[PDB]
C-alpha cells in the first residue's frame, strides 16, 4: 500500500540564514524532514503528529505550505489549521507529491522566557520576509520574517528593521522588492501602506534592504539590483582541450552578457597565456564535441554559443592552444608545395603562412620546416613549374595573393647547385634538359640544367647526366641522345663527339622564342 | 597550310553542331549554346583541345551564315531559325552583317492536342471568333534588301531583328494612365413616359419628405428589386442597366428612386471576351428620378450548384437547360480599382430597411465608416489636452503598449546620424579602357515605436478635437541607427530593436500599422520561437543611450485552432520550392506533383519522401482520368476527384512568348499549350484554393490577351479570382524578380489577399502596377516603398560561405565557420554538425579564369576596369595584348593620343572590316568593338556587390550573358550552386539532384520559398477565417 502516502518535506528557518540565491533557498542546499503519509490523514493529525514528533506545543507552531506561483518563483501560501484541519492533504495539495511545507515555530529561547506565537488574522495580517544586502562583502543576510498589518506603513517598520539587522536606529535605508528573477523593484514612497506600496501583495514576498550610504559607491554592485542581475546572467562553463582526449576541461563563471574579447581574455588568464593564441570552438551540442570554428571578429554574446544546451546540461566549450597570433592563423593560406632535399628528391609539404606575406616568408617558413645543405648556400629558392616546365623564379618580393591558383600550378623550393653559380661565359653554357617517349610532344620526368663545355668529350657529358640520374647502369645505353629546336630535332652519334656551342644557342639576338635544348629518349 | 585547312573544318564542324542544335529546339537561351558548344566532343580525325567561347565568337560569321542559309531555302510559317533567342544575343555582340553568299550545300513532328475539358473547350472556341479580325520599314543596305524580287527572299533580317525587340520591349511603361474615375458618372437622357402612378399605400412612413411605397407604374408593373434598363446621353458608351434598390416619394423633390448599377463584362477587364449577356454586381449607386427609365429587363443570379465540386467535366450542353443565353445574368461582384471578383457580399438587410436596402450604400457607408481615425475610450482629462486609452483606423485597434510603425519622416534621433573622394586619372596604356566608365535608393525601413499615451488637444470652446489625435512614442532604435552605423546591422537579427528614452510627436495618421513589440527574458519561449510565431513581431533586449553612445539594461516601466492540411497538386513543380514555402506556411501537404525533367523529379522525391510524383505529360494523365482509370502504366495511384484540394503551379510561356496582338498560328499554338492544360486540370477536380505563377510579362502577354482569356475561363468556372504581380526582393530575398500570380477561390470560401512587403527595397524594381486596355490595375497592396525589415544584403546571403575556387567540385565540405547573417542563421537550422552541400560552380576556361582573375575588386567594378597586360594562361597558349588599329569620332583618342577604336566599323556608314579583328586576348575584342550600341556593355564582367543584390535570377551564371553580374564580390569565382540556392532563399538542409549545369537550372527555375510561404501565410489567413 506504497501508492496511497506521500513524502511531506518540513524545512525549518535555519535553512534560510546564509542564502546568496533568489527566493530564501536554494533547493540543492538544504535538509528536509521526510515523512510517509497516508492519504486520508486529515490536516489536524499531521499537525498533531508533527508537534508531538519535534517537541513543540500544536499551538505554538503554524504551517506554510510551499506553493508556486505564476511569475515561476516558489513561496509560502496560507493554510488555515481550522478551518482546512479536516481536510486530506492529498486533496489540499491538488495532486502534488513530495509537499514541502515551512514550519514557523516560537524561537526556543525566546519561548523559555514565556513569549508564543503571535496570532495571525488571515484577512487583516501579512507574513513579510526580510533580506539585508550587504555591497561591501555583496552578500544576502536573512533577517527572518515579520507579521503586520496590511494596512500598516513601512515608516513603522523601518525601525524594526534597523535593530533586526543591527543597525543603529533611525538609519537611512534603501528599500527594494524582489519580484522575481531580473526584477528587482525601488520603493519610492515610504509613507505608503504596504497594500499600496506592493502591487499583487501575497505572504512570502521578499523586501531587501539596505544602508544609504556613500560609500555603497565604491562597491562594484551598490544596491541588490545589480547584484541580483549579475546573479541572473551567471552561468559556468567548463572548458577544455580538442587535442587532449577526453579532457575534462576547467570550470569558469563568466557572465551571459559578455563577447568574444572578455571571454578569450577570461580563459587566457586561466591558462596563463596570450588570448590570441587560443582557438575556441562551439560544441556540437546534440553530441558531445567539437563543432564549427569560431572567427576571432564574432560579434555574439555567451547564450548563442550556449543556446542549443539543456539548462540541465553541463556547459561545455572546446579549444586549442596556439603557437600563432589567432589573426594570422586565421588568415592562413593552405599551400602545398615540393620540397628539394640535398639528394635532388622531391618531397610534398603542406605549409600555412600568412595570406599577405611575400615569398620570403614562405620561404622561411620552409626553412624552419626542412634540413638544408651539409655546407651548402644556405639559400632557398621558389620555381614555379607547369606541364614538367619551368616557368618561372619567383622574387622573394612578390605578393602571395597573385600566385597562380591554378591545380597545374606546382611551386618547388631548392638550394641552388655549386656548379652554377659562377660559370665560363664565352666556353660554358647551360642548356635545359627534359625527357621523352618516342617522339618529342610526349614529354616527361624531371628537367634540369646541365653545363655544357666548348669541343668537350661527349661521354663526359653523360657522365655528368649519370651522376645526375644515378640508376642501374646499362639502361643508360637506351638512351636516344637528341637537339630539339622548334620541334625538329636531330640525333647526335654519342662516340662522334659533336659539341660546340653554335648547335644549342637561337640565331643571333634571339630570346624571346625558345632556345634549342637537349632531348633524352628511353621508356619510363 | 595545315592551320588554315583545320580552321575550316573546325568552322564546318561548328556549323554543324550549330544548326543541329538548333534543330533539337528553338528556345535555348544563349548559355544553353555555350554549354552544348563546350561539351561537343572534338572529332578524332581534326586535331583540337575543345570547343570554347572564343571559337564561336571567332567562327560567327560562318555559323550565322550557314544557319541562315538553311532558313533561306525552305520557307514555311514557323519561324525562322536565326531569330532563336541565343542566336540572337550572338548577334548582339558579335558585329555580323546578314544576308550574303549562302546556297552553298551544292544541292543538298506534330501539332499535338491538349486535352482541354468541354467547357475549356467551349470558351477558346467561343472567343475564336474575335482573333481573325485584322513604321519600321526595311532597311534597304544589306544585300538582301537590294536584292531584285513582300518577296520571300526579299525579307530584312535586321527589321526582323528589331520587330523581334519591339516583340520583346514593354508597350509602353507610362505611370498614367490615372486611375479609373466612377462609371455612367455622365448624366443620362430624360424618357418622356405617359403615366406613372403609385400602387397601394406608402410601406414605410419614415417621417420625413421620403415616403417609401412598393409598385410604381409606367405602363408596366414595376417592384422594388427588378431590374430597369436606361438610355443615357449619347456618349459612346451603351445602355446602363441598374437595380431600383427603393421607390419612395419625396414632398420636396419629384417622383425618386434609388438605382443600383450593374456593371457588363466589355466595362470590366474582361472586355471582349466577356460574355455579352453577363453582368456583374459593382459598389456603384445613385438618386435618380423615375423620369430617365427606359424598361424592365429580367436578370437571374446564376448560384452555383450545391454539388459545384462535382461538376468538372460534365457537358455544359447538358446543364445549358434552360432560356439560356436568352436573357441577362450576373454571379461575381466586382471590383474594378483591384481588378476583384468576389462572391456577393452577404450583408443581410434589417427589418425596418426591407424595402429601402442597397448593398451598394451599406458597403460605402461601413467603409467610409472604416477609413475615419476614430478614438475611442476617454480616460483623462487635462486643461490644456485630454487623454484616451485607446483608438482605432482601417479596422485595426491600437492601445497604450503596442507597438506602432512609423513612416520614416516621423521622428529623428538624437545621434549626429550620417557624418559626411577622387582618384588620379588611371595610367590608358595599362588602363586602355577605363574612359567609358563615364565622361533612386533603397529608402530606410519603417520607423518603430511603442505608445505612452494617446490625447488630443482641447478646442478654444473646451470641448476635445476629435478631427485629429496626436501620439506620443518612445523610439527602437535599430541597430542600423545607433553610432555603430550600418556595420551594426551586418550580424544581429533582423527584428533586432534597441529601447531609448526620448520621445517623439506624432499625428495619429501617419501611424500605418500595429507591431508587437515585447521584452526578450520575460518571454516565456525562446526568443527564436516568438520571432518565428507571426508576422510584425520585434524583440528587444537592452536599452541604447545616444548621449553616452553605451549599452544599458533597459528600465523596468519598459517591460511587459489547426485547421487540418489540404491536400496539394503541385502542377510543373520543378524543384518544389513551392511546395517547400507552403509546408513552411504549413497549410499544405503535397500528395501529388507532376513535371516532365527527370532531376527534378529526383530532387522532389527527395525532399518530399511522401508524395507520389509523374514523370509524364500531364495531359497523358488528364486523359487518363477522364477515361477513368486508377493506376497509371508505372502503377501509380492517380488522385480522383475530390482528392486534391489546392491546386497550385506555373507553366512555362515559351509557345507563345511573344507581345504582338494575336495571331491565328499564335493561337493554333497557344490553345494547345500548357496553361490550357492547368485550366482543365483546374476545372474537372475543382480545388478549394488555387494558384498561378509566372513572369511578369504574362500580365501583358498578347497585348494582355492571354491574361483577360485565363480570367474568362476561370469566371465561366464559377470561381472567384484576382490577379496582380510581387517583387520577390520584398520577401527576403537578395534577388529582383518581379513575378505575376492570379489567386482564385472556391465557391463559399474567402478570397485571399495579397501579402504585404515586408522588406523594403529599391523603387526602381517596386512597380506593381499593371496596364490593360489602357486601364490601370494595382493590387491590394497597402504599402509602398516602406516596410518593417530592412533589405536582404548579398552579404547576409554569402558571407560565410568557406573560400572555394574555380573548379570546384567537392560536394561534401565542411562549413568551417557558425552562422553570421540573420537570413543564414535561419537557412542553416538549430542543429549545428552538418556538412554542407552543393557549394560547386562552373569550371569555366583557364582564358576567361585569367579575366575575371584580374578584375579589381573596386564595388562595380566591370569589363571597364580590365588591364590590357599580357598574362599567362593555364594550358600553357599566348594571351597577346589588344591592337587598337583605327580612330573613332564618337569618343575620340586618349589623354596619350592612342587609337581608341578598334574595327572599320567605327566610322559611320563603313563595313566591318575582315581579319581585322582579334581572338584568345585577355581583353575582350567584341566589348570594345560594340560598346556604343549598347551602352558599353555596363556591368558585363562585373562583381556582385557587397551591398546590392543578384541582378535578376541565374539559371546558368556566365560572364558575358544577360543575366547580369555573376561574380563573386572576393574570391575568383562565378556565385556557385548553393549561392544559388542562397540567393532564392532556399533552407541548407534542402535537397539537389543531378550534374552542377542541372542543379543550377533547378535553384534557378523554381519560386523563392520565402515569397511561397508569403503567399501561403495568406492563404491560411483565410482558411481560418471559414472556420
Amino acid at each position: 500500500e506504497a501508492h496511497l502516502y506521500m513524502q511531506v518535506q518540513i524545512v525549518a528557518e535555519d535553512q534560510f540564514c546564509g542564502h546568496q540565491g533568489n527566493d530564501m533557498y536554494d533547493e540543492e542546499k538544504v535538509k528536509y524532514t521526510v515523512f510517509k503519509v497516508l492519504k486520508n490523514s486529515s490536516l489536524a493529525e499531521f499537525v498533531q503528529s508533527l508537534s508531538q514528533t519535534m517537541g513543540f506545543p500544536q499551538d505554538q507552531i503554524r504551517l506554510w505550505p510551499m506553493q508556486a506561483r505564476s511569475n515561476g518563483t516558489k513561496r509560502p501560501a496560507m493554510l488555515d489549521n481550522e478551518a482546512d484541519g479536516n481536510k486530506t492533504m492529498i486533496e489540499l495539495s491538488d495532486n502534488e507529491n513530495p509537499w514541502t511545507i515551512f514550519l514557523e515555530t516560537v524561537d526556543p529561547e525566546l519561548a523559555a522566557s514565556g513569549a508564543t506565537l503571535p496570532k495571525f488574522d488571515k484577512d487583516h495580517d501579512v507574513m513579510l520576509f526580510l533580506k539585508m544586502y550587504d555591497p561591501k562583502t555583496r552578500s544576502l543576510n536573512y533577517c527572518g520574517h515579520i507579521y503586520t498589518p496590511i494596512s500598516c506603513k513601512i515608516r513603522d517598520l523601518l525601525p524594526v528593521m534597523c535593530d533586526r539587522a543591527g543597525f543603529i536606529q533611525d538609519t537611512s535605508l534603501i528599500l527594494y522588492e524582489e519580484v522575481k528573477p531580473n526584477l528587482t523593484e525601488r520603493i519610492q514612497d515610504y509613507d505608503v501602506s504596504l497594500d499600496k506600496a506592493l502591487d499583487e501583495l501575497m505572504d512570502g514576498d521578499i523586501i531587501v534592504f539596505q544602508k544609504d550610504d556613500p560609500e555603497n559607491d565604491n562597491s562594484e554592485l551598490p544596491t541588490a539590483k545589480e547584484y541580483f542581475r549579475d546573479l541572473y546572467h551567471r552561468v559556468d562553463v567548463i572548458f577544455c582541450d580538442k587535442t587532449i582526449p577526453n579532457d575534462p576541461g576547467f570550470v569558469v563563471t563568466l557572465s551571459n552578457r559578455m563577447n568574444y574579447f572578455q571571454v578569450a581574455k577570461t580563459v587566457a588568464q586561466r591558462l596563463n597565456t596570450d588570448p590570441m593564441l587560443l582557438q575556441f570552438f562551439k560544441s556540437q551540442g546534440y553530441r558531445d564535441g567539437p563543432g564549427n570554428p569560431l572567427r576571432h571578429n564574432y560579434e555574439g554574446t555567451l547564450r548563442d554559443l550556449l543556446q542549443f544546451f539543456k539548462p540541465r546540461q553541463p556547459k561545455k566549450l572546446y579549444y586549442q592552444q596556439l603557437k600563432m597570433k589567432i589573426t594570422d592563423f586565421e588568415n592562413r593560406r593552405s599551400f602545398k608545395c615540393i620540397w628539394l632535399n640535398s639528394q635532388f628528391r622531391e618531397e610534398e609539404i603542406t605549409l600555412y603562412p600568412d595570406k599577405h606575406g611575400c615569398v620570403r616568408d614562405l620561404l622561411e617558413e620552409c626553412k624552419k620546416a626542412v634540413e638544408l645543405g651539409e655546407k651548402a648556400s644556405g639559400k632557398l629558392r621558389l620555381l614555379e613549374i607547369v606541364s614538367y616546365k619551368i616557368i618561372g623564379v619567383h622574387q622573394e618580393d612578390e605578393l602571395l595573393e597573385c600566385l597562380s591558383p591554378a591545380t597545374s600550378r606546382t611551386f618547388r623550393i631548392e638550394e641552388i647547385p655549386l656548379d652554377q653559380v659562377d660559370i665560363d661565359k664565352e666556353n660554358e653554357m647551360l642548356v635545359t634538359v627534359a625527357h621523352f617517349h618516342k617522339e618529342v610532344f610526349g614529354t616527361f620526368g624531371i628537367p634540369f640544367l646541365l653545363r655544357i663545355h666548348q669541343g668537350e668529350h661527349f661521354r663526359e657529358v653523360m657522365k655528368r647526366i649519370q651522376s645526375l640520374l644515378d640508376i642501374q647502369e646499362k639502361e643508360f645505353e637506351k638512351f636516344k641522345f637528341a637537339i630539339v629546336m622548334m620541334g625538329r630535332h636531330q640525333y647526335i652519334n654519342e662516340d662522334e663527339y659533336e659539341v660546340n656551342l653554335k648547335d644549342f644557342e637561337p640565331q643571333p639576338g634571339n630570346m624571346s622564342h625558345p632556345r634549342p635544348w637537349l632531348g633524352l629518349d628511353h621508356f619510363n | 597550310y595545315a592551320p588554315i585547312f583545320g580552321l575550316m573544318q573546325e568552322k564546318i564542324y561548328i556549323s554543324k553542331i550549330v544548326v543541329e542544335f538548333l534543330q533539337s529546339n528553338s528556345d535555348s537561351t544563349y548559355e544553353d549554346l555555350i554549354n552544348k558548344i563546350e561539351t561537343t566532343v572534338p572529332p578524332s580525325g581534326l586535331n583540337l583541345n575543345r570547343f570554347t567561347e572564343d571559337s564561336l565568337l571567332r567562327h560567327a560569321q560562318f555559323v550565322v551564315e550557314q544557319v541562315e542559309s538553311y532558313d533561306e531555302a525552305g520557307d514555311s510559317d514557323e519561324q525562322p531559325i536565326f531569330l532563336t533567342p541565343c542566336m540572337r544575343d550572338l548577334i548582339k555582340l558579335a558585329g555580323v552583317t546578314l544576308g550574303q553568299r549562302r546556297a552553298q550545300a551544292r544541292r543538298q513532328r506534330g501539332p499535338t492536342k491538349a486535352t482541354t475539358t468541354k467547357l475549356v473547350y467551349q470558351i477558346f472556341d467561343t472567343f475564336f471568333a474575335e482573333q481573325i479580325e485584322k513604321k519600321r520599314r526595311r532597311c534597304g543596305v544589306c544585300e538582301v534588301c537590294q536584292q531584285p524580287e513582300a518577296c520571300q527572299e526579299r525579307r530584312c533580317p535586321n527589321m526582323a531583328m528589331k520587330e523581334a525587340d519591339d516583340d520583346e520591349e514593354v508597350d509602353d511603361n507610362i505611370p498614367e494612365m490615372p486611375s479609373p474615375k466612377k462609371m455612367h458618372q455622365g448624366k443620362k437622357k430624360k424618357q418622356n413616359k405617359n403615366r406613372i402612378s403609385w400602387v397601394g399605400e406608402a410601406v414605410k412612413t419614415d417621417g420625413k419628405k421620403s415616403y417609401y411605397k412598393k409598385v410604381c407604374i409606367d405602363a408596366e408593373t414595376l417592384e422594388v428589386g427588378d431590374c430597369v434598363s436606361v438610355i443615357p446621353d449619347d456618349s459612346s458608351k451603351p445602355l446602363y442597366l441598374a437595380r431600383v434598390t427603393a421607390l419612395w416619394e419625396d414632398s420636396s423633390n419629384g417622383q425618386m428612386f434609388h438605382a443600383h448599377w450593374f456593371c457588363a463584362g466589355t466595362d470590366t477587364v474582361l472586355g471582349a471576351t466577356s460574355d455579352p449577356l453577363e453582368l456583374f454586381l459593382v459598389d456603384e449607386c445613385e438618386d435618380m428620378q423615375l423620369s430617365y427609365i427606359h424598361s424592365k429587363v429580367k436578370v437571374i443570379y446564376k448560384a452555383p450548384s450545391e454539388n459545384w465540386a462535382m461538376e468538372g467535366g460534365m457537358d455544359p450542353e447538358s446543364l445549358l437547360e434552360g432560356d439560356d443565353g436568352k436573357t441577362y445574368f450576373y454571379q461575381l461582384w466586382y471590383d474594378q480599382d483591384y481588378a476583384r471578383f468576389e462572391s456577393p457580399p452577404k450583408t443581410q438587410p434589417t427589418e425596418d430597411n426591407k424595402f429601402k436596402f442597397c448593398v451598394s450604400c451599406a458597403r460605402l457607408a461601413e467603409m467610409r465608416q472604416k477609413e475615419i481615425p476614430r478614438v475611442l475610450e476617454q480616460l483623462e482629462d487635462l486643461d490644456s489636452r485630454v487623454l484616451y486609452y485607446s483608438a482605432t483606423k482601417n479596422g485595426i485597434l491600437y492601445r497604450v503598449g503596442d507597438g506602432v510603425y512609423l513612416p520614416p519622416e516621423a521622428f529623428t534621433f538624437n545621434i549626429k546620424l550620417s557624418s559626411p573622394p577622387r582618384k588620379e586619372p588611371v595610367d590608358e596604356d595599362l588602363y586602355p579602357e577605363h574612359y567609358r566608365k563615364y565622361s533612386l535608393d533603397a529608402p530606410e525601413p519603417y520607423r518603430i515605436g511603442r505608445i505612452k499615451e494617446i490625447f488630443c488637444p482641447k478646442k478654444s470652446n473646451g470641448r476635445p478635437n476629435e478631427t485629429d489625435i496626436k501620439i506620443r512614442v518612445n523610439k527602437f532604435y535599430r541597430p542600423e541607427n545607433t553610432h555603430k552605423s550600418t556595420p551594426a546591422s551586418y550580424h544581429a537579427d533582423i527584428n533586432l530593436l534597441y529601447w531609448s528614452d526620448e520621445e517623439a510627436v506624432v499625428d495619429f495618421k501617419a501611424v500605418q500599422g500595429r507591431c508587437t513589440v515585447e521584452y526578450g527574458e520575460d518571454l516565456p519561449e525562446c526568443v527564436q520561437v516568438y520571432s518565428m510565431g507571426g508576422p510584425n513581431r520585434f524583440y528587444f533586449l537592452e536599452a541604447y543611450n545616444a548621449k553616452s553612445k553605451s549599452f544599458e539594461d533597459p528600465p523596468n516601466h519598459a517591460r511587459s485552432i489547426k485547421l487540418p492540411k489540404l491536400r496539394t497538386l503541385d502542377v510543373f513543380s520543378g524543384c518544389g520550392g513551392l511546395s517547400e514555402g507552403f509546408h513552411q506556411a504549413g497549410i499544405s501537404d503535397t500528395l501529388w506533383a507532376i513535371e516532365m525533367w527527370d532531376p527534378a523529379a529526383q530532387a522532389f522525391r527527395l525532399n518530399n519522401p511522401g508524395s507520389t510524383v509523374f514523370t509524364e505529360d500531364c495531359n497523358i494523365l488528364l486523359k487518363l482520368v477522364m477515361a477513368g482509370e486508377t493506376t497509371n502504366s508505372r502503377g501509380q495511384r492517380l488522385p480522383q476527384k475530390g482528392d486534391v484540394e489546392m491546386l497550385c503551379g506555373g507553366p512555362p510561356c515559351q509557345g507563345f512568348s511573344g507581345m504582338n496582338r494575336f495571331n491565328s498560328r499564335t493561337y493554333s499554338k497557344f490553345k494547345n499549350s500548357l496553361v490550357v492544360s492547368f485550366l482543365s486540370y483546374c476545372d474537372y477536380y475543382r480545388p478549394r484554393f488555387f494558384l498561378l505563377e509566372n513572369v511578369r510579362n504574362f500580365v501583358s502577354f498578347k497585348r494582355s490577351m492571354v491574361l483577360k482569356l485565363t480570367l474568362r475561363c476561370l469566371v465561366r468556372m464559377g470561381y472567384q479570382c484576382t490577379f496582380g504581380v510581387l517583387q520577390a526582393g520584398q520577401y527576403g530575398v537578395a534577388q529582383t524578380r518581379r513575378r505575376a500570380i492570379i489567386l482564385a477561390a472556391a465557391p463559399g470560401e474567402k478570397l485571399p489577399l495579397f501579402p504585404e512587403p515586408l522588406h523594403v527595397f529599391a523603387p526602381r524594381a517596386c512597380q506593381l502596377s499593371v496596364v490593360v486596355d489602357d486601364k490601370k490595375f494595382v493590387s491590394n497592396i497597402t504599402r509602398l516603398s516602406s516596410g518593417p525589415f530592412r533589405t536582404i544584403t548579398v552579404r547576409d546571403t554569402m558571407s560565410d560561405l568557406p573560400e572555394v575556387r574555380n573548379g570546384a567540385s567537392a560536394l561534401e565540405i565542411s562549413y568551417n565557420g557558425e552562422p553570421q547573417s540573420w537570413f543564414q542563421r535561419q537557412l542553416r537550422g538549430a542543429q549545428y554538425q552538418p556538412i554542407l552541400r552543393d557549394h560547386i560552380c562552373k569550371d569555366m576556361s583557364a582564358l576567361v579564369a585569367a579575366r575575371m582573375r584580374h578584375i579589381p575588386l573596386a564595388p562595380g567594378s566591370d569589363w571597364r576596369d580590365l588591364p590590357n597586360i599580357e598574362v599567362r594562361l593555364s594550358d600553357g597558349t599566348m594571351a597577346r595584348k589588344l591592337r587598337y588599329t583605327h580612330h573613332d569620332r564618337k569618343n575620340g583618342r586618349s589623354s596619350s593620343g592612342a587609337l581608341r577604336g578598334v574595327c572599320s566599323c567605327v566610322e559611320a556608314g563603313k563595313a566591318c572590316d575582315p581579319a581585322a579583328r582579334q581572338f584568345n586576348t585577355l581583353i575582350p575584342w567584341c566589348l570594345p568593338h560594340t560598346g556604343n550600341r549598347h551602352n558599353h556593355w555596363a556591368g558585363l564582367y562585373g562583381r556582385l556587390e557587397w551591398d546590392g543584390f543578384f541582378s535578376t535570377t541565374v539559371t546558368n551564371p556566365e560572364p558575358m550573358g544577360k543575366q547580369g553580374r555573376v561574380l563573386h564580390p572576393e574570391q575568383h569565382r562565378v556565385v556557385s550552386v548553393r549561392e544559388c540556392a542562397r540567393s532564392q532563399g532556399f533552407p541548407d538542409t534542402y535537397r539537389l539532384f543531378g550534374n552542377i549545369l542541372d542543379k543550377h537550372r533547378q535553384v534557378g527555375n523554381a519560386v523563392p520559398p520565402p515569397l511561397a510561404k508569403a503567399i501561403g501565410l495568406e492563404i491560411k489567413l483565410c482558411m481560418l477565417a471559414k472556420a
